[PDB]
């Protein structure tokens, strides 16, 4: 599913807490990981309304940890609103607390049909915004450049006002770099993470001719 | 029953200071967003400014910015609008209003009238 | 005042049904599905009618509905009322330093 | 328990004209006297016009007659202030009030603003 | 706008007395008993505390009283309190074209 | 005692219907007659209480009662409804009055006529301060009916006449009403008449 989503927003938090993230202010996502198990039941409160409970999920990940998460209704995904959430053991006792707006865990879906190309000096990057969100003009992306033999991230470049064009120019001749595009809510109005990498994509540069 | 008084407006000389009250009660005022709209005369609606819950993030109308100050205080269940180096065109009607789903605006006040100059 | 395009005006018998139009760009109305709707009767304060493109506030009767298409929302009134009679703002979010943008206005008369 | 509602204010251009009304409720409204009295930013407060209960008699101050025309209404429970033919010194907050013993103004309205140019 | 003679200003700590005089000519006070004095708190409208010279409307405060010789009336607060820290004004008949000539306003500030 | 007063007000209104009359804007007193009979006067201020009032009686030439109302209820500007019912039981009288619309001041006093044409000078109404507000009017008769009447205007008390004629006995008389429209009423009892001979 958006295993993607969910790695990244654990790589930034832990699995001390619990992990909500929404992609398009529509949805919402809470999950948090245990020891391998045990039972939980996840309840949430839409401002003064009555609460309501979560169906949850189980599945084992790769540490050899327990994941469990809940997707709340479409209706109960309103934005700029107090959204009490509470996850209780079966023994009774609480686990999770957390009070949460929508539009504060914005976890937008990975850029897409990232293009490397060259310039005729330069290396020129082309994506495309992740699907299906009409936000992307309020949407601003950061261009990752890489290299083999413990390099690391060489580059680091900041796109902003829904750009999805980007041109390169410190690239060393007969070196293979990857890139790779995450997005961000560029509006202040709006909180959460960064989107998961988009899928690596490759490119030789040729040597000095 | 939900509860916004808005006060403190008046006529005021151009260039000149002028701070608006809204009280509040209701609702859990410390939870939600709070917002000013002004209504020239005759005119429709715009937006000035808003506040975060715990009032960390101001954001205000390209019009006002650097003249008004929006402030809040979740103890008192108060929302102010400090308005400085006021212009003829910022003649209107300021509600106070509560932020309420998908930014909408569920609950306003009567509205308090601040008159300066021409229009 | 940069505001989203509504008709000045629009009419109506009781029992008819009209529908109001609110026209924006790609980067507000067609980008987020913070859409609202107002009611301001004379010497009144706003009323909100319509939150979130469709969906509709405890108190507001029925009659009243929401959609969206493109960057154009549309109010529509079903059953109409001598107490329907005033002003419709439609508003959307388009930013942080503009939270709620709105439109002209359309001063709905009910006719005879 | 008595209400006073004023509206109808805002600014006019010198020589224009506008008409302020006054909702009344509380009492019984065609028995007493009703009275304008009107207050410039900043300064005192001055006696603009006065209407009898049957509407038959107005008085004016000097400073407006022949410019405002007070009238009222003991149906609606309404009393109005036309202002034609307006001036810089018009500019003020007009209150509608309830004329009772001695002349005194028992009961006020929240006031409306009525600005012109200067 | 012509008017009676007031003082500008007044001060006073809590439980003191204040008087506030209101002197006009032969034609008005001293002509008539219709002697009234007003109550204004900023942004608010007046608020009538007293009529005919010393008579008292129902809800305003014992402490507040009224009195009239020659041509000068005097209202006075006996027991200062916080909540009347404000400006007060006397009125009086002085003809059908003019039913209440005020007095300039004093402004009245409690000192703590 | 106030018995000019009463008078000049019958003659002006007659005895059809209950008389009330001012003359200082603190007092009132409301009267009738009839050609005997027990009545019942009774009136109410604003929304308080109904009150009965004390009725006296004397002869004239018919019997006239009338009731003196307490100092506290006789506020200006201020509906006050006034109802005088038979000892039957039958309803005899029924008005709506504002003390200031019903003003009768008394008479002018130390009238005195001089020759200088003819001058004519007098005090106006004993303790009434209003004296700025009154205006006067001087009748002139002779041995002919009354030849002139003259209108005296803001607060002044005097008076000159012209042509007169000569070798005449001139009567004299001034009487005061209230000149600001905010008050109604009536004219004042004839001043004690001064007499000249030209």
């Amino acid at each position: 599913p958006k295993f993607e989503s969910k790695a990244a927003l654990l790589a930034a938090r832990g699995p001390e807490e619990l992990l909500c993230f929404t992609e398009r202010l529509e949805d919402l996502v809470c999950f948090w990981e245990e020891a391998a198990p045990g039972q939980y039941s996840f309840s949430y409160q839409l401002e003064d309304e009555p609460w309501k409970l979560c169906r949850l999920h189980q599945a084992p990940t790769a540490r050899g940890a327990v994941r469990f998460w809940c997707s709340l209704p479409t209706a109960d995904t309103s934005s700029f609103v107090p959204l009490e959430l509470r996850v209780t053991a079966a023994s009774g006792a609480p686990r999770y607390h957390r009070v949460i707006h929508i539009n504060e865990v914005v976890l937008l879906d990975a850029p897409v049909g990232l293009v490397a190309r060259l310039a005729d000096g330069h290396v020129v990057l082309r994506w495309l915004p992740p699907p299906e969100t009409p936000m992307t003009s309020h949407i601003r992306y950061e261009v990752d450049v890489s290299a083999g033999q413990g390099a690391g991230s060489v580059q680091r470049v900041e796109i902003l006002e829904g750009r999805t064009e980007c041109v390169l120019s410190n690239l060393r001749g007969r070196t293979r770099y990857t890139f790779a595009v995450r997005a961000r809510m560029a509006e202040p109005s709006f909180g959460g993470f960064w989107s998961a990498w988009s899928e690596p994509v490759s490119l030789l540069t040729p040597s000095l001719d | 029953e939900v509860q916004l008084v808005e006060s403190g407006g008046g006529l005021v000389q151009p260039g000149g200071s002028l701070r608006l009250s809204c009280a509040v009660s209701g609702f859990t005022f410390s939870k939600y967003w709070m917002t000013w709209v002004r209504q020239a005369p005759g005119k429709g609606l715009e937006w000035v400014a808003n506040i975060k819950p715990d009032g960390s993030e101001k954001y205000y109308v390209e019009s006002v910015k650097g003249r008004f100050t929006i402030s809040r205080d979740n103890a008192k269940n108060s929302v102010y609008l400090q308005m400085n180096s006021v212009r003829a065109e910022d003649t209107a009607v300021y509600y106070c209003a509560r932020v309420s789903r998908g930014g909408s605006f569920s609950d306003w006040g009567q509205g308090t009238l601040v008159t300066v100059s021409s229009g | 005042q940069s505001a989203l395009t509504q008709p000045p005006s629009a009419s109506g018998s009781p029992g008819q049904s009209v529908t109001i139009s609110c026209t924006g760009t790609s980067s507000d109305v067609g980008a987020y599905n913070y859409v609202s709707w107002y009611q301001q009767h004379p010497g009144k304060a706003p009323k909100l009618m319509i939150y979130e493109v469709a969906r509709r506030p405890s108190g507001v009767p029925d009659r009243f509905s929401g959609s969206k298409s493109g960057n154009t929302a549309s109010l529509t009134v079903s059953g109409l009322q001598a107490e329907d009679e005033a002003d419709y703002y439609c508003s959307s979010y388009a930013g942080s330093n503009n939270f709620a943008v709105f439109g002209r206005g359309t001063k709905l008369t009910v006719l005879a």
